[PDB]
RNA sequence: GGGCCUGACUGCGAGGCCUGCAAGCCGAGCAGGGGCGAAAGCCGGGCCUAGUGAACCGGUGGUCCCGUGUGGAAGGGCCAU
RNA sequence: GGAUGACCCCAGGCGGUAGGGGAGCGUUCCCGAUGCCGAUGAAGGCCGACCCGCGAGGGCGGCUGGAGGUAAGGGAAGUGC
RNA sequence: GUGGAGCCUGGGAGUGAGGGCGCGAGCGAUAACGUCCGCGUCCGAGCGCGGGAACAACCGAGACCGCCAGCUAAGGCCCCC
RNA sequence: CUGUUGGGAAGCAGCGCCAGAGAGGGUGAAAGCCCCGUAGGCGAAAGGUGGGGGGAUAGGUGAGGGUACCCGAGUACCCCGUGGUUCGUGGAGCCAUGGGGGAAUCUGGGCGGACCACCGCCUAAGGCUAAGUACUCCGGGUGACCGAUAGCGCACCAGUACCGUGAGGGAAAGGUGAAAAGAACCCCGGGAGGGGAGUGAAAUAGAGCCUGAAACCGUGGGCUUACAAGCAGUCACGGCCCCGAGGGGUUGUGGCGUGCCUAUUGAAGCAUGAGCCGGCGACUCACGGUCGUGGGCGAGCUUAAGCCGUUGAGGCGGAGGCGUAGGGAAACCGAGUCCGAACAGGGCGCAGCGGCCGCAAAGUCCGCGGCCGUGGACCCGAAACCGGGC
RNA sequence: GGGGGGAACCUGGGGAACUGAAACAUCUCAGUACCCAGAGGAGAGGAAAGAGAAAUCGACUCCCUGAGUAGCGGCGAGCGA
């Protein structure tokens, strides 16, 4: 369906896979919503009338003063005074339909897969842990630095690599998400990785 | 909290399939002697409750 | 596609309507309220589904009907769910209630009956009760009708 | 979030306080007063627009009054004569003929009478 | 005024009047079994418009529908009052 | 009309309380942002007869101020006296 | 008769203190800026505009914005005007 | 590291470098490489812990047959009065027990919603028992949390000052500068204060210190006002002053002109509120419901608690829920069913668009918005009622 | 060995009223607020004289669900396994 250049010692091969075709702006657009939403702490909060430290006598009498009727100084007309409808801690999660968030990953990876950004690679040749050694088969394979990466592969020893790379994000291929994949510019995935990301829409 | 079900519409009405609200007619309960048997013959039906009516208590029973 | 790119379509997300705040939004002073009045207070009316001002309502005076039930409550007796032949047709072979629970057809802890809206196709089907017209389609298409217990 | 009132209130109260400059008292110098005074301003504005027109037109109407009294006949018979004329210069313009150029208001009082 | 009678019916009820609701009112026709009439037909109380009271709770006659492991029973439901 | 909110032409509507609907402006905060504006001066303040907008407002220029601010596009509210 | 007409399903209200005036009645005294109904109207919400000296509801007229242009309505044309 | 602007480099410019560390905070401004840190590692003689690893210890262990000795007493059980359970005296069982009566030891007894039979379940009247669970004085981590009228009552010597006999009530008050370099000396003055000198990038940054709005008070300048009638403006013209066929300020005369808000049939109203300015101040949130709406899947849709993973990564989990059939009080029947003697009559129910395909859809899930129920539910306000204390 | 103290949390012994039912007494609020005793780092409960219909399960505690179901109720407001 779609056509995935692939970087192998045998060379820049091709590989074919079905990924769709239309894309839902609307629905990434949502799936990013749930993320970003259900990752909120929450905890925002005040204190209302009754949880403000003040008495609950009455200020002064009802009638007769000359001055205007008061309660209790907690009241939230008084400075010092309680809030009305404030924040309480909160749960800003909810349940997007698995089968929204698993078609929005899809779709995700099929944008920069026809715009040509999307790499598959067979394997990191001289990566080993170090950050040198990561930009050294970066640029080899036209990372430049010039576009921001998402970087997924399970091997530890490559994330670690290329974590503390400015315009590089990194994940292990079951954290794959269309935020992230939506923030960067290019998507490089290990083979192993593109496997299970086969497995998880399918 | 959820909604209750209001258990005195639960036991004097029914939803039916399309969401018309059916109740018996009231009149036949007591005091029957000099009514006619055209009354308590109609009066042993169901009837359909006014729209307005029915509309209320339909949200009475959220489960239903 | 960027970040920036992402947009809700058109009405998926909606303002909010904000009253009590100036004369031009059409909503200020009294907020939408009108005048005095026990609706226009905090905390409002009574429960607009049944309260009518204190007269008799509408509900109470219509009479109850049907065996309403005692403690201990509801009384354990075997419950019959009715499945259709037209629902029958997705299946080949053999169909049993318990295969009719994963199709989403019969709910669980409910018996199966078969009934006879649709068309009868031959297979073995098993259940605890069929229709008058659902055994004669069933035995009509050389279905085998099971009678289990 | 808080999003307390900060600076928004003092900028709208300076837009009214500099639109109610030159008023007497607290009215150019109050935010409150400041703006009762823009209200009925508004309305003296708009309603005198519409008057302005009214207030040219007598003046104009009198102008003429007084030219052609000068040869022997009434505004209400000029106009008139103007009309049986077919002469439609207004009076905007009338006037203005009325005094700085006599002769040729002169002529124009002539055709009113021959019209008739 | 008289004769024979009990339709002062059971099962329903097209269609309307009125009408915020709930009620209230009028009702042709079909089936069951009757009354009167040679018959056509009439009769689902009274020339008509007042003589009334929703639900809840409970009494009585019937029905034999539910009956808390099962058979019953206690107690309910349904019809009538 | 052109084909789609591209702009133009012709026509008609447009007082408004309770109130329904629509379109916007601005305030705090999040993504955009390991970015961008910034001591050749951030925010805030005082001016303006200038520019854009029907308006709410937004620009630009001068003075003050001396270290912060933050776009297009979206998100959420302790959001306008 | 194509109208901010009408009918149907549904969401959201507000109102359930009205008032003057004209005509038709009751009540009152062929009284009330009286009271209670009816048909209409206006004010309510047109305390925006011209007239009535001034004056919500009497006469004229339904104010999208602008003009130092023109025509009229009621009412007016000796001076204030 | 160097150059450059600057009081100051971390700015800009030139040439580099580290990265399992480009979280963050400092440093004279904006620093991966100056500092504190960060990734990644290391660390306890002493005290505390030690649920994991190891070892002891206590403790634990047969089968037939006979015997009918034992198996928890004012108890079970029954009645009266009550509590507990969803159960409000109801057909009222079960569990508990204040009064009265009052057993038995496996053929004993309790229970399965009055009661009886049958069939089953269980072992009362003695005791102990981790973990999974609740809380936050204390310590840490993190915020689409606050930023000095906010956030705890308290950022500051606050449960303080102050008030109260007492229980008890309960504030206000943060900021010089990069660095005190916190202004030596001289002058007027009793001092306070100020003027010079000096410091500083800046002193209307001078300690009564960042910024420094408004009401409010004053000084100087321009225009104007002592024959004039006023919701204070507005429209026109003219005079004067200013900035350079225009504009700004001012106001002499002429025209017009009944404050704002609230409440009302009706207010400029001699009806309510407001001295003025600044800041605080009222339609929200959760769960459920009902419409509408943006998408996902569609005879199907969807998970919950949890489990795994992440450390702003997502996944698993199908228990359950809604829908796929209705009618009936129910037994029950079922595209029908209920009433009925009816095969009568009636109530309430049943039946996509194009070329196998595409499109649309029941339904359902998530978001969003309107309104509704439940809670304080738009905010403020009673008189009162109750508990425990003073 | 006890005594007294600890922000909440926990068991036990006692235990309101405003309020809601658009009045009120049953009912609600609610075994809540509060008082007292006690226990601890947790407390409680816990090894069937159970459940309740499965010819079945197998201590207790806690979450989700079953379910606003079964039912309870001046069959009202509501309460609720
Ligand atoms: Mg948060
Ligand atoms: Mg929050
Ligand atoms: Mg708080
Ligand atoms: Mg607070
Ligand atoms: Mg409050
Ligand atoms: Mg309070
Ligand atoms: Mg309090
Ligand atoms: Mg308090
Ligand atoms: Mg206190
Ligand atoms: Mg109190
Ligand atoms: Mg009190
Ligand atoms: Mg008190
Ligand atoms: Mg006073
Ligand atoms: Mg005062
Ligand atoms: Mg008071
Ligand atoms: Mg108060
Ligand atoms: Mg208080
Ligand atoms: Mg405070
Ligand atoms: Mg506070
Ligand atoms: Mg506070
Ligand atoms: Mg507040
Ligand atoms: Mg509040
Ligand atoms: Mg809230
Ligand atoms: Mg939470
Ligand atoms: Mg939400
Ligand atoms: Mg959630
Ligand atoms: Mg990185
Ligand atoms: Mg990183
Ligand atoms: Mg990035
Ligand atoms: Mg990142
Ligand atoms: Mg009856
Ligand atoms: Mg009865
Ligand atoms: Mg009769
Ligand atoms: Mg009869
Ligand atoms: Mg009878
Ligand atoms: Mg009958
Ligand atoms: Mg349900
Ligand atoms: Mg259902
Ligand atoms: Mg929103
Ligand atoms: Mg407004
Ligand atoms: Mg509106
Ligand atoms: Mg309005
Ligand atoms: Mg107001
Ligand atoms: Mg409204
Ligand atoms: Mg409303
Ligand atoms: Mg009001
Ligand atoms: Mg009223
Ligand atoms: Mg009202
Ligand atoms: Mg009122
Ligand atoms: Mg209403
Ligand atoms: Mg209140
Ligand atoms: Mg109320
Ligand atoms: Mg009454
Ligand atoms: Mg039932
Ligand atoms: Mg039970
Ligand atoms: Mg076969
Ligand atoms: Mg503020
Ligand atoms: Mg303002
Ligand atoms: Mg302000
Ligand atoms: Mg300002
Ligand atoms: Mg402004
Ligand atoms: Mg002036
Ligand atoms: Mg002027
Ligand atoms: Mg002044
Ligand atoms: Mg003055
Ligand atoms: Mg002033
Ligand atoms: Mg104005
Ligand atoms: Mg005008
Ligand atoms: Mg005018
Ligand atoms: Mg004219
Ligand atoms: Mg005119
Ligand atoms: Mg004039
Ligand atoms: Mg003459
Ligand atoms: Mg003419
Ligand atoms: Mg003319
Ligand atoms: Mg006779
Ligand atoms: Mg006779
Ligand atoms: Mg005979
Ligand atoms: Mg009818
Ligand atoms: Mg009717
Ligand atoms: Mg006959
Ligand atoms: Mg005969
Ligand atoms: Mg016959
Ligand atoms: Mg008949
Ligand atoms: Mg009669
Ligand atoms: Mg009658
Ligand atoms: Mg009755
Ligand atoms: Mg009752
Ligand atoms: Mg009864
Ligand atoms: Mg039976
Ligand atoms: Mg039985
Ligand atoms: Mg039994
Ligand atoms: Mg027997
Ligand atoms: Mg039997
Ligand atoms: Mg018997
Ligand atoms: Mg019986
Ligand atoms: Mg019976
Ligand atoms: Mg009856
Ligand atoms: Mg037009
Ligand atoms: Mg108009
Ligand atoms: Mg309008
Ligand atoms: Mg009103
Ligand atoms: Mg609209
Ligand atoms: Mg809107
Ligand atoms: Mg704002
Ligand atoms: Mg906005
Ligand atoms: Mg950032
Ligand atoms: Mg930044
Ligand atoms: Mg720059
Ligand atoms: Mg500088
Ligand atoms: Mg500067
Ligand atoms: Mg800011
Ligand atoms: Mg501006
Ligand atoms: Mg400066
Ligand atoms: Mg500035
Ligand atoms: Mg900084
Ligand atoms: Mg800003
Ligand atoms: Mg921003
Ligand atoms: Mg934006
Ligand atoms: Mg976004
Ligand atoms: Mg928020
Ligand atoms: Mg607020
Ligand atoms: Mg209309
Ligand atoms: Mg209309
Ligand atoms: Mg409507
Ligand atoms: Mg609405
Ligand atoms: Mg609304
Ligand atoms: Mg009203
Ligand atoms: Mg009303
Ligand atoms: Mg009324
Ligand atoms: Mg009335
Ligand atoms: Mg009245
Ligand atoms: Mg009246
Ligand atoms: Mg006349
Ligand atoms: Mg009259
Ligand atoms: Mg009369
Ligand atoms: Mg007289
Ligand atoms: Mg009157
Ligand atoms: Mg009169
Ligand atoms: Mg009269
Ligand atoms: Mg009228
Ligand atoms: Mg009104
Ligand atoms: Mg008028
Ligand atoms: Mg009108
Ligand atoms: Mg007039
Ligand atoms: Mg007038
Ligand atoms: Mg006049
Ligand atoms: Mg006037
Ligand atoms: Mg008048
Ligand atoms: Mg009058
Ligand atoms: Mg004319
Ligand atoms: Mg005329
Ligand atoms: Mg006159
Ligand atoms: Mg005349
Ligand atoms: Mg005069
Ligand atoms: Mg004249
Ligand atoms: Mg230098
Ligand atoms: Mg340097
Ligand atoms: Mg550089
Ligand atoms: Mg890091
Ligand atoms: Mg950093
Ligand atoms: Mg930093
Ligand atoms: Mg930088
Ligand atoms: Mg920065
Ligand atoms: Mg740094
Ligand atoms: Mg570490
Ligand atoms: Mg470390
Ligand atoms: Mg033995
Ligand atoms: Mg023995
Ligand atoms: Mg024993
Ligand atoms: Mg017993
Ligand atoms: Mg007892
Ligand atoms: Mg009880
Ligand atoms: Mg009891
Ligand atoms: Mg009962
Ligand atoms: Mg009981
Ligand atoms: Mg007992
Ligand atoms: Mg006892
Ligand atoms: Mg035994
Ligand atoms: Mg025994
Ligand atoms: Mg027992
Ligand atoms: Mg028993
Ligand atoms: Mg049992
Ligand atoms: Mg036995
Ligand atoms: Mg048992
Ligand atoms: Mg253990
Ligand atoms: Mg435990
Ligand atoms: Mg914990
Ligand atoms: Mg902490
Ligand atoms: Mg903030
Ligand atoms: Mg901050
Ligand atoms: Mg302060
Ligand atoms: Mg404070
Ligand atoms: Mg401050
Ligand atoms: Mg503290
Ligand atoms: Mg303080
Ligand atoms: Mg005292
Ligand atoms: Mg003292
Ligand atoms: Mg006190
Ligand atoms: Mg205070
Ligand atoms: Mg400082
Ligand atoms: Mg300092
Ligand atoms: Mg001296
Ligand atoms: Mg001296
Ligand atoms: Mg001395
Ligand atoms: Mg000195
Ligand atoms: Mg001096
Ligand atoms: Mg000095
Ligand atoms: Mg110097
Ligand atoms: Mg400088
Ligand atoms: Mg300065
Ligand atoms: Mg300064
Ligand atoms: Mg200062
Ligand atoms: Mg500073
Ligand atoms: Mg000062
Ligand atoms: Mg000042
Ligand atoms: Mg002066
Ligand atoms: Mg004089
Ligand atoms: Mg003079
Ligand atoms: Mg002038
Ligand atoms: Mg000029
Ligand atoms: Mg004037
Ligand atoms: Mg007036
Ligand atoms: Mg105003
Ligand atoms: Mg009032
Ligand atoms: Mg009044
Ligand atoms: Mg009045
Ligand atoms: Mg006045
Ligand atoms: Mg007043
Ligand atoms: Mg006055
Ligand atoms: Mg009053
Ligand atoms: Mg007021
Ligand atoms: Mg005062
Ligand atoms: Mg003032
Ligand atoms: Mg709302
Ligand atoms: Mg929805
Ligand atoms: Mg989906
Ligand atoms: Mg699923
Ligand atoms: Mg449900
Ligand atoms: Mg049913
Ligand atoms: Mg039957
Ligand atoms: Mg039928
Ligand atoms: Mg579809
Ligand atoms: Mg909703
Ligand atoms: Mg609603
Ligand atoms: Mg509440
Ligand atoms: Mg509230
Ligand atoms: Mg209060
Ligand atoms: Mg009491
Ligand atoms: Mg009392
Ligand atoms: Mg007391
Ligand atoms: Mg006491
Ligand atoms: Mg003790
Ligand atoms: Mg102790
Ligand atoms: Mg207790
Ligand atoms: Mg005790
Ligand atoms: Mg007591
Ligand atoms: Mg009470
Ligand atoms: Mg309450
Ligand atoms: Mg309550
Ligand atoms: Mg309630
Ligand atoms: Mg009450
Ligand atoms: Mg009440
Ligand atoms: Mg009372
Ligand atoms: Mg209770
Ligand atoms: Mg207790
Ligand atoms: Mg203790
Ligand atoms: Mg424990
Ligand atoms: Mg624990
Ligand atoms: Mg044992
Ligand atoms: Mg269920
Ligand atoms: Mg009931
Ligand atoms: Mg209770």
């Amino acid at each position: 369906v779609y056509q995935i250049p692939v970087l192998s010692p045998s060379g820049r091969r091709e590989l074919a896979a079905d990924l769709p075709a239309e894309i839902n702006p609307h629905l990434l657009w949502e799936v990013v919503r749930w993320q970003l939403a259900k990752r909120r702490r929450g905890t925002a909060s005040t204190k209302t009338r009754g949880e403000v430290a003040y008495s609950g006598r009455k200020i002064w009498p009802q009638k007769h003063t000359g001055r205007a009727r008061h309660g209790d100084i907690g009241a939230p007309i008084f400075v010092g005074g309680g809030v009305v409808f404030g924040p309480k801690p909160r749960d800003y999660s909810y349940t997007l339909p698995k089968k929204v968030r698993k078609k929005g990953l899809a779709m995700a990876v099929a944008d920069r897969a026809r715009e040509g950004k999307l790499l598959l690679v067979e394997a990191f040749a001289g990566v080993n842990g170090k950050t040198k050694e990561f930009l050294a088969w970066a640029k080899e394979a036209g990372l430049d630095g010039s576009e921001s990466v998402l970087l997924v592969t399970g091997n530890e020893l490559v994330r670690r690599a290329a974590r503390n790379l400015p315009w590089v994000v990194t994940l292990a291929p079951e954290g794959l998400n269309v935020y992230d994949i939506v923030r960067t510019e290019r998507l490089v995935m290990d083979l192993d990785a593109w496997e299970v990301f086969q497995n998880r829409i399918g | 909290p959820k909604m209750k079900t209001h258990k005195g519409a639960k036991k004097r009405v029914k939803i039916t399939a399309s969401g018309k609200v059916v109740a018996m007619k009231t009149g036949k309960r007591h005091l029957n002697w000099q009514k006619s048997g055209k009354e308590i013959r109609q009066k042993g039906r169901k009837f359909v409750l006014a729209k307005p009516e029915a509309e209320r208590i339909k949200l009475l029973l959220p489960y239903e | 596609m960027k970040l920036s790119d992402l947009r809700p379509n058109p009405g998926a997300n909606k303002r909010r309507k904000r009253v009590g705040r100036g004369p031009g939004s059409g909503h200020g002073k009294t907020a939408t309220r009108g005048h005095k009045g026990q609706k226009s207070r905090s905390g409002g009316l009574k429960d607009p589904r049944r309260f009518e001002g204190g007269r008799s309502t509408t509900l109470m005076r219509l009479p109850k009907r049907g065996m309403q039930g005692q403690v201990p409550g509801e009384i354990k007796r075997p419950r019959y769910q009715g499945v259709n032949l037209k629902d029958l047709a997705r299946f080949e072979g053999e169909v049993t209630p318990e295969l009719l629970v994963r199709a989403g057809l019969l709910k669980k802890g409910y018996r199966l009956k078969i009934l006879g809206e649709g068309e009868a196709k031959p297979l073995k089907v098993v259940a605890h009760a069929f229709s008058k017209s659902a055994l004669e389609k069933l035995k009509a298409a050389g279905g085998e009708p099971v009678l289990l217990e | 979030p808080r999003a307390k009132t900060g600076v928004v209130r003092r900028r709208k109260h300076k837009k009214i306080l500099k639109l109610a400059k030159g008023y007497w008292g607290l009215r150019s110098k109050s935010f409150r007063k400041a703006r009762e005074t823009l209200f009925a301003a508004g309305n003296y504005a708009y309603a005198h627009r519409k008057r302005r027109k009214r207030d040219f037109r007598r003046l104009w109407i009198v102008r003429i009054n007084a030219a052609c009294r000068q040869h022997g006949l009434n505004y209400s018979t000029f106009i008139h004569g103007l009309k049986k004329a077919g002469i439609e210069v207004d009076r905007k313009n009338l006037a203005d003929l009325a005094v700085r150029e006599p002769q040729v208001f002169a002529e124009l009082v002539e055709r009113a009478k021959a019209a008739q």
